[PDB]
DNA sequence: AATGTTCCAGCGGAATCGGCAGCGGG
DNA sequence: CCCGCTGCCGATTCCGCTGGAACATT
């Protein structure tokens, strides 16, 4: 089983007609893929891994000598699909056996023709550059002729299949992504190609759009952006032209069968919605609508990226107005109206009145700049809700545990924005950060996160206003 | 080796009727010529061209 | 409108001015040249769905001189001329650089890198052409098939012979173009010689397959030669022909003997009546010969006159988009309005009467088109915008 | 034989074995009439689409074995075609008819017997 | 069929007789068989280089095969035919060829039976490949192999019709005991001669059937009907030339890029436009520009109304003609209106003219759709297929312009002597049979260049009239014809 | 200086076909 | 909120055909 099967995997490379030997060394292959996944010691999955790549022999030496086999594919796809399992199955040790693995990949990308091998050939060295994101035991992977081959080869006749060329985009963003340190210079040469390309895709009366190249292109300028940003003020050029092509991505189709160009422009407009400052000002409300269309659109990661868009989406809008709130009264009376419309409303969503709530917190703050009152106009309002929903109504069986962190944020939120408090809810704020306190386990990831992040927030927002409230941080911590 | 067009057009107001229910014979003369010379200038042939106008 | 291969005046579009007009420039112009001016007059409509306004201003293709041999004796000195061959741009779309605008500012290049583990260049010199022969290649290279090819024993216009019964049926052309072979200059004997052979293969059902090559690097091709008939000129038309390998056997079910697709009389009369309505041909003015409506060998290429108008309008213009096709150009490519009005009410009657048009399952979007309480009590007291 | 969806010719061969069985165990001459019908059904599977031939061959002789006597040599000659389900199907239809076939070992060694057993499938 | 490639099965008998002269100075049986089965691959690799081909001997003292039997001996399995099996098969003609298939197999045995077809079977059985039709030539003289033996008679039989059951047609070509046809005997049940026809006249072909097209004939707006548009007439030319390396003789995968900006560097899809510098002035577009340009509908045939079938001459065509058929795919019903209206075009003698509109962007061009009746017999001989005929039509500078300045008339009493010349000259034209000189020579080229035969055949120029043949049926009385109006005469 | 052949790129039936979602299952 | 097939649906390949641009003889 160890050692063994892949010592049969080369003894088998010299046999004549090597079509049924073939399927025998494939299945030798799944076998040993299952096996190793089905490991589940760390110390033999180690064992296991010092144990395949092997310079004597191995499936590495295997790869890097079946070079030149046409029938040799599904075996070598098979290998390099494994190798892909292999990368994530196990840890961050992989460093001995990386830098080759990376120029193996090349090699069984340069050379191999099939693109159902050039695809893998593509996700192996993407993981790869992903899990050595850090600069040591990476720099042996030059990214200087990486970058300099994966952008040669799309200067060339229309001849990768839309497939390998949308892993292709993805790769050089994610060179300019991970270690930009080197492609200090050639990155303007990659962003001028994203540009350009994302505009074919998008203005032509002719060829029905290659989307899976439109997606590749756009997670690609994402990742690019990253470490190479392009702020809306500087070159008042490419900024435009990167949130028109967000826009259109992103922009509400009447029927369209596949979404995969609207997550990743909603992945890039949640990353990089501060890069486009003063354009997200201007058609903000068909955003808006689009991003709640999204957030409810009942798909797995559509949704996952449309929320995060969303959230983004607000946060650099309240931020925005928090600074020259006197045009913006209008634009703030329609952005908390229309949370009010999300709130009242009676829907049977989930995800959808934890938006207005947190909408709500974080354009209370720029609202302590119009009215001054509003800060107590809400928060009391607030607190009344929360009493009413969950301190004494439902408080053990219903649905409505889901929507308390977004309470808990727009409340802290709120109340640092608010000079002399209230004082008469604060023995009930912390009878409600306390009972977030208490239902926390019955939560899940990502809002475990979230509810944390709550917690810290009311904590270092009612800390930070003198010791007379800071004494009940005391008694919240101890009653938690 | 090399022919000449010389073509002539009235432009006059009976030329440029105002339009009887259909569209105006001035402007298919103009449509026409049009054709005539783009095909001669797209043709780069040494078939020369002297344009007169009548009418005036 | 612009051209609709029927009538020009509206309802009543002429004059007594004009109509004297009329009379004096053709009497003057008929005196002039004769019947063949009365013949060489057109509308702006027509002269906008004909190239009337291009006549004898192009030159004749070339008299191409070659020999009819029949034997080796009978030997008939011929200039074919070159008849209807497809037409083409005169110019290629030059690639420049973005934003310099400069034709040599650019380079391409060719390299021929190896299957290796890198771009392992090799140089041009290095490099011979193989051939597909079984599961390996053949080392042909190029001298050595520029020795062994066939030659082709120089330009030849020689008779293979002559049939009766056509099986050179129209299906069966093969070719890119037509020849039509008239006589020469200098004496023309050689004119008589074959006038004579295509008066004998003419009357009576002959056909004439021939062997023709233009040049001796040119392929030899097997054609047939049908004769002419006219009565300005008497000529020999020539056409390729499909050698053994050309020509492939395709096994189709049959219609006549098909039940599950069994047509109904009712279905029959009804297509009748849809026929009889788009006919494009009729007979009339008493001559007892049929005229030609929508005659599409008369009208231009929409593709280079489209080219035209959109070039110029781009090049006056450099930022305006592609203008859209005009008007006399979709008049063109359409029908006379007559069969159309005609032809509605046979087309519903088809529409109905026939099974269904049953699978639509297909769109072709382009990129453009798919990126691009008592107080509230008191309140409805006081206000309402509706009443009762 | 309405290959189209999986029911209804499954089915069909599953309940015309039942049938034929039936009119077996009743020694009533009724049983060879259709089970030429079957068999023809069959034959036009044979040659044009072989996986519903073994379909519908496997469900007939769950509870119909002779009936495969007349297609073993078919399902032989289809037998080293087959890599997913359909060489299971086929093997099972074999293993209905195997008492009585005068060898059976030339041909599945012929069939590649010794090297389908190492596969991995239960 | 698309995906299916015939094959054949070779099953050359050398016992005692096909393998000797047997007082015949022309040729043994066996070396005709060996002969026979050069001439099919030679045949297919350039005709059909797609199919499955193997050699088996039978009778045999030494035994190759999978199961291992006696006496039979698998020279090659099923696979591609190459140059490398066909010169494996070279050497066993002649005398010398005949020694050296004793010294590596070697004639003569208790020829086994049909163990022999068995192993057809499997060679049918263990490949992976989709077969159309599956055939086994059985090249033997010994036609009555059991005047001693009644059981292998009967398991021969059993075991042939066993090969019948799962579409396996024995086709026995027929070697002979005298050297012509005298053996008029009784293997009529195990078969389902004239090996001429199977040695010469396979020279080059090629074989397919596919669509070209599978496109809409719109005949007013919206009853739409499913057509695809094949093409009967092709010019099949020669194969494309892949570059070899000189040494290494492996195919170099060339790569094309731009670059030079200026700065060398490299240059990208958008970094790009294009132009034509008419005159005196530059005219720039991009890409899609010019793409789009030529672009005035949707694939598809427009109804444009009926046209007779006199006023479309003959001496107008453009383009090959090609053949639409009505394919019930894109929508139902197509095949049943369709032929309805090929009926009424036939009976009513008019045809469909339209606006064809072939690939997606693609300018406009007017074709006809000549309806066209189909041809069979009890032969059932598909000389013509039924549908209608796309006829392209020429537009308006496709039709050239001749002098016409020629008016010269003729002598009507010659005119019946030229009559009678051509009387004499003429035969049937063909069906098929004119071979393509350059083609053919090229075939031979490649076959004696991978076959190192040194002497590469010569194709016989079929096309070349025999100028002499003629001119001595012709008579000497054209000279008589020359000094009748035109005599040299200084 | 025109024309036929060679060459290259781009579009298409056709076959696989992997897998993208979507209706059953616990 | 999960799990399993079961279509049908995009892309891939590999032929194949056409168009367009190159390229060598008179």
């Amino acid at each position: 089983g160890v050692r063994c099967s892949l010592l049969r995997l080369q003894e088998t490379l010299s046999a004549a007609d090597r079509c049924g030997a073939a399927l025998a060394g494939h299945q030798l292959i799944r076998g040993l893929g299952q096996e190793c996944v089905l490991s589940s010691s760390p110390a033999v999955l180690a064992l296991q891994t010092s144990l395949v790549f092997s310079r004597d022999f191995g499936l590495l030496v295997f790869v890097r000598k079946s070079l030149n086999s046409i029938e040799f594919r599904e075996c070598r796809e098979e290998i390099l699909k494994f190798l892909c399992i292999f990368l994530e199955k196990m840890g961050q040790k992989i460093a001995p056996y990386s830098v080759e693995i990376k120029n193996t990949c090349t090699s069984v990308y340069t050379k191999d023709r099939a693109a159902k091998c050039k695809i893998p050939a593509l996700d192996l060295l993407i993981k790869l550059l992903q899990t050595f994101r850090s600069s040591r035991l990476m720099d042996e992977f030059k990214i200087g002729e990486l970058f300099s081959k994966f952008y040669g080869e799309l200067a060339l006749k229309k001849k990768i299949p839309d497939t390998v060329l949308e892993k292709v985009y993805e790769l050089l963003g994610l060179l300019g992504e991970v270690h930009p340190s080197e492609m200090i210079n050639n990155a303007e040469n990659l962003f001028r190609a994203f540009l350009g390309e994302l505009k074919t895709q998008m203005t032509s009366a002719v060829r029905e759009p290659k989307l899976p190249v439109l997606a590749g292109c756009l997670k690609g300028l994402s990742s690019l952006l990253c470490n190479f940003t392009k702020s809306m003020e500087e070159d008042p050029q490419t900024s435009r032209e990167i949130f028109n092509f967000v826009l259109k991505a992103i922009r509400p189709q009447i029927d369209l069968k596949r979404y995969a160009v609207p997550s990743a422009g909603l992945r890039l407009f949640a990353l990089h919605a501060s890069q486009f400052s003063t354009c997200l000002l201007d058609n903000y409300v068909s955003l808006f609508e689009v991003l709640l269309k999204w957030c409810a659109h009942t798909n797995v990661e559509l949704k996952k990226a449309a929320l995060s868009a969303l959230e983004s989406f607000l946060k650099q809008v309240s931020n925005m107005v928090a600074k020259n709130a006197e045009m913006h009264k209008n634009k703030l009376q329609y952005f908390m109206e229309q949370f009010y419309g999300i709130i009242r409303n009676v829907d049977s969503n989930n995800k959808e009145l934890s938006i207005a709530i947190r909408g709500y917190g974080l354009f209370a703050g720029p609202c302590k700049v119009i009215n001054a009152k509003d800060v107590d106009f809400m928060y009391v309002e607030l607190i009344q809700r929360c009493k009413q929903m969950f301190l004494t109504q439902t408080d053990t069986g219903d649905d409505r545990v889901y929507q308390m962190p977004s309470f808990l944020q727009s409340v802290a939120s709120v109340l640092l924005y608010l000079d002399t408090v209230p004082e008469v809810y604060t023995p009930v704020l912390e009878h409600l950060v306390v009972m977030q306190i208490d239902s926390f386990p019955q939560y899940s990831p990502k809002m475990q996160l979230v509810c944390c992040r709550a917690i810290v927030k009311v904590f270092l927002a009612l800390a930070a206003k003198g010791p007379v409230l800071r004494n009940c941080i005391s008694t919240v911590v101890h009653q938690g | 080796n090399k022919a000449a067009v010389v073509l002539c057009m009235d432009v006059g107001f009976t030329m440029s009727n105002s339009i009887p229910g259909i569209e105006s014979p001035f402007e298919q003369a103009k449509k026409v010529i049009t054709m005539f010379v783009q095909r001669q200038v797209f043709a780069e042939n040494k078939d020369e061209i002297a344009l007169v106008l009548f009418g005036t | 409108r612009l051209g609709g291969h029927g009538p020009s005046f509206p309802l009543k579009g002429i004059t007594e001015q004009q109509k004297e007009g009329l009379e004096i420039v053709k009497m003057v112009m008929i005196s002039l040249e004769g019947e063949d001016g009365l013949d060489e007059i057109y509308s702006f409509s027509e002269s906008l769905r004909k190239l009337c306004v291009f006549k004898k201003i192009e030159r004749h293709s070339i008299h191409w001189p070659c020999r009819l041999t029949i034997g080796s004796n009978l030997s008939i000195r011929i200039a074919a001329y070159k008849s209807i061959l497809q037409e083409r741009v005169k110019k290629t779309w030059t690639v420049v650089d973005a934003k310099t605008l400069k034709k040599e500012d650019i380079q391409k290049e060719t390299v021929y890198c190896l299957n290796d583990d890198d771009e392992t260049e090799v140089l041009k010199e290095d490099i011979i052409q193989g051939f597909r022969y079984g599961s390996d290649i053949v080392p042909f290279s190029k001298v050595d098939e520029e020795q062994m090819k066939y030659k082709s024993e120089g330009k030849c216009f020689s008779v293979l012979g002559f049939c009766k019964s056509s099986q050179v049926q129209r299906r069966f052309f093969m070719g890119n173009q037509v020849l039509k072979v008239f006589a020469a200059r200098d004496d023309e004997a050689a004119a008589v010689a074959l006038s004579s052979l295509i008066h004998a293969l003419d009357d009576l059902d002959m056909v004439a397959i021939v062997r023709y090559a233009y040049d001796k690097r040119a392929n030899p091709q097997v054609g047939v030669a049908f004769p002419h008939i006219k009565h300005n000129y008497e000529c020999l038309v020539y056409v390729q022909l499909p050698f053994m390998e050309d020509l492939r056997q395709y096994m189709f079910s049959s219609l006549k003997n098909s039940k599950k697709y069994a047509p109904t009389e009712a279905q029959l009369n009804a297509v009748d009546a849809l026929i009889d309505s788009m006919s494009l041909a009729k007979k009339d003015e008493k001559t007892d010969t049929l005229e030609d409506l929508f005659p599409t060998t008369k009208i231009p290429n929409p593709r280079f006159q489209r080219l035209f108008q959109c070039l110029l309008h781009r090049a006056l213009h450099p930022r305006e988009p592609l203008p859209p096709i005009q008007q006399h150009i979709w008049n063109m490519l359409n029908p006379p309005a007559e069969v159309t009005t005609k032809s509605q009410i046979p087309l519903s009657k088809i529409k109905t009467l026939f099974p269904l048009i049953e699978a639509k399952k297909k769109d072709q979007v382009t990129a453009q088109e798919i990126f691009q309480a008592e107080n509230f009590r008191v309140l409805v007291k006081q206000k309402k915008a509706s009443f009762e | 034989s309405f290959v189209r969806y999986k029911e209804v010719y499954a089915a069909a061969a599953e309940v015309l074995g039942l049938i034929l069985r039936y009119v077996m165990e009743r020694k009533n001459i009724l049983e060879e009439s259709l089970c030429e019908l079957v068999a023809k059904q069959l034959k036009q599977h044979q040659n044009t689409m072989e996986d519903k031939f073994i379909v519908c061959l496997n469900k007939v002789t769950k509870s119909f074995p002779p009936l495969a006597d007349r297609f073993m040599n078919a399902v032989f000659f289809l037998l080293p075609k087959f890599h997913g389900v359909l060489k299971t199907l086929c093997l099972e239809v074999v293993l209905c008819r195997v008492e009585g076939m005068t060898e059976l070992y030339f041909q599945l060694k012929s069939k590649d017997f010794v090297q389908v057993m190492r596969h991995r499938d239960d | 069929k698309y995906s299916g490639r015939d094959s054949l099965i070779f099953l050359v008998d050398a016992s005692k007789a096909m393998f000797e002269s047997q007082s015949e100075d022309e040729l043994t049986p066996f070396d005709m068989s060996i002969q026979c089965i050069q001439s099919v691959y030679i045949s297919k690799i350039i005709s059909s280089d797609r199919d499955l081909l193997a050699v088996v001997f039978y009778g045999t003292e030494k035994d190759k095969n999978s199961v291992n039997f006696k006496n039979i001996y698998v020279l090659q399995e099923l696979d591609n035919p190459g140059a490398k099996r066909i010169l494996e098969l070279d050497q066993f003609k002649g005398q010398q060829g005949q020694k050296r298939f004793q010294d590596m197999m070697g004639h003569g045995s208790d020829y086994s039976l049909s163990e022999v077809l068995w192993v057809c079977a499997n060679l049918f059985s263990d490949v992976q490949f989709k077969m159309s039709h599956k055939r086994i030539m059985l090249f033997t003289n010994e036609d009555n192999p059991h005047g001693n033996d009644s059981a292998k008679a009967s398991r021969a039989r059993t075991k042939a019709g066993d090969l019948r059951d799962t579409g396996i047609f024995l086709d026995l070509m027929h070697l002979k005991k005298p050297g012509g046809f005298d053996i008029s005997l009784f293997y009529r049940d195990i078969i389902s001669s004239k090996l001429e026809d199977l040695l010469r006249k396979v020279r080059a072909k090629e074989t397919r059937k596919r669509a070209l097209s599978r496109l809409k004939l719109k005949l007013n707006k919206d009853i739409v009907i499913s057509v695809g548009i094949y093409n009967l007439v092709q010019k099949a030319l020669k194969p494309p030339p892949i570059k070899l390396y000189r040494e290494t003789n492996e195919p170099v995968k060339t790569k094309t890029r731009t670059f030079n900006t200026s700065t060398g560097g490299l240059l990208l899809p958008s970094d790009t436009k294009r132009s034509q510098i008419y005159g005196s002035r530059q005219i720039i577009l991009e890409k899609e520009e010019t793409e789009e340009l030529k672009r005035f509908d949707d694939p598809g045939l427009m109804l444009m109304g009926f046209k007779p079938l006199v006023l479309l001459k003959k001496h107008h065509y453009l383009r090959p003609s090609l053949f639409v058929y009505p394919e019930e795919s894109l929508v139902i019903g197509s095949s049943t209106l369709f032929s309805a209206l090929l009926i009424k075009c036939l009976e009513k003698e008019v045809a469909a003219l339209c606006r064809y509109t072939p690939r997606r962007n693609i300018p406009p061009y007017f074709v006809a759709l000549v309806p066209q009746e189909e041809e069979l017999d009890d032969q059932k001989i598909q000389v013509t297929p039924p549908g209608f005929q796309l006829v392209f039509l020429p537009f308006a500078d496709d039709k050239r312009k001749m002098p016409f300045t020629e008016k010269i008339m003729a002598t009507p009493e010659q005119v019946g002597k030229m009559k009678a010349i051509v009387e004499k000259l003429r035969f049937t034209y063909r069906s098929d049979s004119f071979e393509n000189p350059v083609l053919q020579q090229h075939f031979r080229n490649l076959e004696a260049l991978a076959l190192d035969l040194m002497e590469p055949e010569q194709a016989v120029d079929l096309t070349l009239p025999k100028v002499e043949a003629m001119n001595k049926r012709l008579g000497s009385l054209v000279d008589e014809f020359k000094e009748l109006v035109y005599p040299p005469d200084y």
